[PDB]
């Protein structure tokens, strides 16, 4: 039987909720529900007020540099080195 | 906007107006491209199409499968592995499994609703908001893809893969990605076996660098709406697993 979405549906909105790549939209910026948690906890140690990851001009330029050092991913990785680094450092000889 | 106050309502609205249909503008020649593009490689190239769509799903999982591989706590056991997700694990192979068979082993024949299903389940699921249902999104997709028509009863499938999915969305939300990379692994192997079987019956071959060309213009769809995405993705879904 028919597909209720054919070609000349292309690029028509999802009637599903979704959560946004690096959970980022370009008009209303970060949402900040579905935030990344240690992505969040980056954006905290640099300072990042709440309205400034929610402003388009702003959150852009921090999306961009997020991609620009290799995505969230080494972000991830650099938080984790981070904590067993400080997991090994709170041993007392 | 005379008032120094009235005149940043003004501003804002003006800018939230203008930048929002701007971005629209793009998404819509993004999808024009993508549309005319699809259109003739379906109505020209014929199967190569096909074997494109194959490879830029195939693409789709296994980006799925590193994104999601980023999120899990960890790749160690720590505890007992909760019964929601040994629960849902399994109904991903099973599931997996039986979208396997009604397109390959029937019974008079052939059907392939529920291997689309899944695979926009797979690149389309770990997307979804947190507090989308996968039960409802799987039900939909039945519909969305023929269903209510063909003479296959699914809803013994989705039942299974709804109910177990959900448990673990709802119960242990940080377990999700565990599954979400079970159901991509699977999903990525019962592809590329349909991709090499399609593949036998005087083909051009690395003109499927269609496959690039797709991918690349879905990757900006993606950033300016990963809805609209979602949408154009199962479309592509849409002309796959038939015959």
């Amino acid at each position: 039987k028919k597909k209720r979405l054919t070609k000349a549906d292309i690029g028509t909105p999802s009637n599903f909720q979704h959560i946004g790549h690096v959970g980022w939209d370009p008009n209303t910026g970060f949402d900040l529900n579905n935030l990344d948690p240690e992505l969040k906890n980056l954006f905290d140690m640099c300072g990042i007020s709440e309205a400034q990851l929610k402003d388009r001009e702003t959150s852009k330029v921090i999306y961009d540099f997020i991609e620009k050092t290799g995505g969230v991913e080494a972000v991830k990785n650099e938080l984790r080195r981070q904590a067993e680094n400080l997991y090994f450092q709170g041993l007392e000889h | 906007a005379m008032s120094s106050e009235v005149a940043k309502l003004v501003s804002e609205l003006k800018d939230a107006v203008h930048s929002h249909a701007e971005s629209q503008k793009v998404l819509k020649k993004v999808s024009q491209e993508l549309q005319t593009k699809w259109t003739d490689w379906e109505n020209n190239r014929g199967p190569d199409y096909l074997l494109h769509g194959y490879r830029v799903i195939a693409r789709a999982l296994q980006q799925t499968y590193t994104e999601q591989s980023m999120l899990i706590e960890g790749t160690s056991s720590t505890g007992p592995v909760p019964q929601a997700v040994t629960v849902a694990k399994d109904a991903v192979t099973q599931t997996v499994r039986g979208a396997i068979k009604n397109l390959e082993n029937p019974k008079p024949d052939p059907d392939g609703v529920l291997m689309q299903v899944v695979i926009s389940l797979g690149i389309e699921g770990p997307t979804l908001d947190p507090g989308e249902s996968i039960q409802n999104f799987l039900e939909t997709r039945v519909s969305d893809f023929g269903g209510d028509d063909s003479d296959i009863d699914y809803t013994s499938d989705i039942a299974r893969l709804g109910s177990a999915l959900d448990r673990v969305r709802e119960n242990h939300p940080n377990e999700m990605p565990r599954i979400w990379i079970a159901l991509a692994r699977e999903l990525g192997a019962a592809v590329h076996s349909h991709a090499t079987s399609v593949r036998i019956a005087n083909h051009t071959r690395d003109v499927v660098r269609m496959a690039n060309e797709s991918s690349r213009l879905l990757q900006g769809m993606k950033v300016l709406s990963v809805g609209a995405w979602a949408n154009t993705m199962t479309v592509l879904i849409g002309d796959l697993f038939e015959h």
